[PDB]
DNA sequence: ATCAATATCCACCTGCAGATTCTACCAAAAGTGTATTTGGAAACTGCTCCATCAAAAGGCATGTTCAGCGGAATTCCGCTGAACATGCCTTTTGATGGAGCAGTTTCCAAATACACTTTTGGTAGAATCTGCAGGTGGATATTGAT
DNA sequence: ATCAATATCCACCTGCAGATTCTACCAAAAGTGTATTTGGAAACTGCTCCATCAAAAGGCATGTTCAGCGGAATTCCGCTGAACATGCCTTTTGATGGAGCAGTTTCCAAATACACTTTTGGTAGAATCTGCAGGTGGATATTGAT
């Protein structure tokens, strides 16, 4: 009677990308299975190549490498653009 | 007294202790089931390397060279589905025709 | 000069090569091949001999797999040549990309 | 020196390299599509080759790393280093 | 680390028929399959004992690992001597 | 009476499956058959029902992959039906034992 | 109690196999696609029930879930989506 | 070229079950001072291995012809799958029990982490057969023309 | 039914590099031996979600029946194995040589394990309002023997 779920952040980001539509339960389960298995394979090869580089701590360069080597080139240039952009944003952690 | 022999059989256990530690995830691993990793590696490497004795009448050659072990790893249909997409360096193909 | 029928001589050359296990493509040809395909999309980098040897090993193994099952797809159609539609049907049955 | 030349004109090796498996009489025009399929396969293995090299942060290439990449594309040419 | 298996490969090939010899280059092939199916049984054992969220990895999950990837015949006589040797450790105190 | 060609069931049945993605195979006979093949290895197994849904659309997916490739392997060889050499070449190219 | 139940192995039949078969696309069938679609659903379904219910029993568990069979489908390399 | 006969497309009406804000609530938590301890960042450099680089030589690739033989257009002609009334069986759902699963609480036993001491399993090398690659060579199949 | 230059196999000798078996050797995990803590395993017990009964419609079956068509088959040219000849691009063997890298040390951003607490995120009800399935009505293109 206690379960971690993914659907909440999913429906808020669906409503913010596109404004005005609805969702469905089995389609909720197919895209949350999609998000956890894409995390699953980035995580497995992230640990694998942070193992074989003989380096000891997981790092952002390492996972930018990871996301480059797992997903094809169109979303490679996308995901690296907002990888650098997100680290620009959270790296900019000031008082204002 | 010695762990491979206090086990008894003929693979080392003390390195696969920390080679499982090298690879593990679950933050905890037992100190007594090194006793099965050596059994796994014993069985699978003997269950390939003893078949290399089938070189004899087809090679009359005393070492276990690189085409030749795959040249008899093929007809182990029970074997080839354990190195499935895996393929040799300079191994050859078991020949056949139409 | 007596040389008889062609075609079963194809079969003895068949058995001639697949008895042997020599690395069948030529060396400095693949050397210049892999440099002049690598240097362009990512910049000037250097190679090592065992790594490049292993990567044309990969190239040989993959393409020999694809042409043997291309041969099977060709002899599906009751026919003995090799033609392009066999090749692209082989590429498509093999998981397009 | 670094200038582009065409090694896509590799060699007609397939009229012995298709002579590795049971290729019967050949009848040709395969040269361009065997050229296309092997150029696709080499570019597939070489971009993740150089991908580990930039994760290697040194400007050579090597064999243990090439077999890392070679199994991570799935086409694991097993057993060289 | 510099650490191989090829000496234990050589002791195995001697506790076959000792008449043959380990060749110069197939021991790299032997090393590569022993560590890669070592690593992949380690991967599946990791997450299969992670799906019940039990902390260690131990006997039940390893025999289910070494049955649930390798195919039938060598799997079942493999797990036969698996149980054999793991009792044979405990054969003494 | 109105009548049109035996063999021209094709396009209307094409759309007639294609608009809908409901599960093709009828359910509880398929439950019976998966229960019967499972029942002769280990005792007292049950199914969870969505597990039956999972294995149902697994066999649906693997069968549509099978005869989609036998469809174009049949048209590979100027042929209009599928026959037994088509499915046997599919089970050559499957790669899974 | 003994649950002696024999063949449902032909049980999906010529209209059923032709409706799945044309659902895949093919529009001209030959008169013996009975037995091979029989044998191949035999092969694939015994593979999935073997791996799935064997490690279901690894879960100390004599009663199958759905998450075990979807972990088996991803174990086999044909990862189904969306049943958890 | 052509209307019925489907066939499909819209399309309005209506049910009807269900996603979806909404509350809430609550219980375990993400953000937080913080001391601290270490692995990532980064200078220094011996040094090897990796890119050029030429010359003799040498297989071998590339162009040549060429000639049968096999891809293919065409026939046809038996024949075996598709529609289709037309019965009918097994379903398709709806309503009753219970073994057996979460989830608990609790115990004990194995594995962590600490010092320990050595010995065995990593190299260097070396040497020595030595197997074996590669030759030769002597004998033995071989299939198109006749 | 017969011949024979090519191809292969079986046997001998050599040389060459290389396995391998040492012996050192060394050095650094590893077996022993403590104690601590906490997860693995078992008892139990409520509460689902499994299991089996029985009533009525749609897809299933099935013989009938009829034609695209499968396989064979004949022939007809074009295109490719094949053999030869030659340039040519290797091919290896040194040779240079030089410039990135593996190792090295250091040293400090910072990760982590503490306590610790206001929030959100999950769940679960609920209700509701509405979106879609289905019904059915009705225009509208396509078409097949005529």
């Amino acid at each position: 009677a206690r379960k971690e779920t993914y659907s909440s952040y999913i429906y808020k980001v669906l409503k913010q990308t596109h404004p005005d539509t609805g969702i469905s339960q089995k389609s909720m389960s197919i895209l949350n299975s999609f998000v956890n298995d894409i995390f699953e394979r980035i995580a497995t090869e992230a640990s694998k190549l942070a193992a074989y580089n003989k380096k000891s701590t997981i790092s952002a360069r390492e996972i930018q490498t990871a996301v480059r080597l797992i997903l094809p080139g169109e979303l490679a240039k996308h995901a690296v653009s907002e990888g650098t952009r997100a680290v620009t944003k959270y790296s900019s952690s000031t008082q204002a | 007294q010695s762990s491979s022999a206090r086990a008894g059989l003929q693979f080392p256990v003390g390195r696969i202790k920390r080679y499982l530690k090298r690879h593990a995830t679950g933050r905890t691993r037992v100190g007594s089931k090194a006793a099965i990793y050596l059994t796994a590696v014993l069985e699978y490497l003997t269950a390939e390397v003893l078949e290399l004795a089938g070189n004899a009448a087809k090679d009359l050659k005393v070492k276990r060279i690189t085409p030749r072990h795959l040249q008899l790893a093929i007809r182990g249909d029970d074997e080839l589905d354990s190195l499935i997409r895996a393929t040799i360096a300079s191994g050859g193909v078991l020949p056949h025709i139409n | 000069p007596h040389r008889y029928k062609p075609g079963t001589v194809a079969l003895r050359e068949i058995r001639r090569f697949q008895k042997s296990t020599e690395l069948l493509i030529r060396k400095l040809p693949f050397q210049r091949l892999v440099r002049e395909i690598a240097q362009d999309f990512k910049t000037d980098l250097r190679f090592q001999s065992s790594a490049i040897g292993a990567l044309q090993e990969s190239v040989e193994a993959y393409l020999v797999s694809l042409f043997e099952d291309t041969n099977l797809a060709a002899i599906h159609a009751k026919r003995v040549t090799i033609q392009k539609k066999d090749i692209k049907l082989a590429r498509r049955l093999r998981g397009e990309r | 020196i670094l200038r582009d030349n065409i090694q896509g004109i590799t060699k007609p090796a397939i009229r012995r390299l298709a002579r590795r498996g049971g290729v019967k009489r050949i009848s040709g025009l395969i040269y361009e599509e065997v050229r296309a399929v092997l150029k696709s396969f080499l570019e597939s293995v070489i971009r993740d080759s150089v991908t580990y090299t930039e994760h290697a942060k040194r400007k050579t290439v090597t064999s243990l790393d090439v077999v890392y990449a070679l199994k991570r594309q799935g086409r694991t040419l097993y057993g060289f280093g």
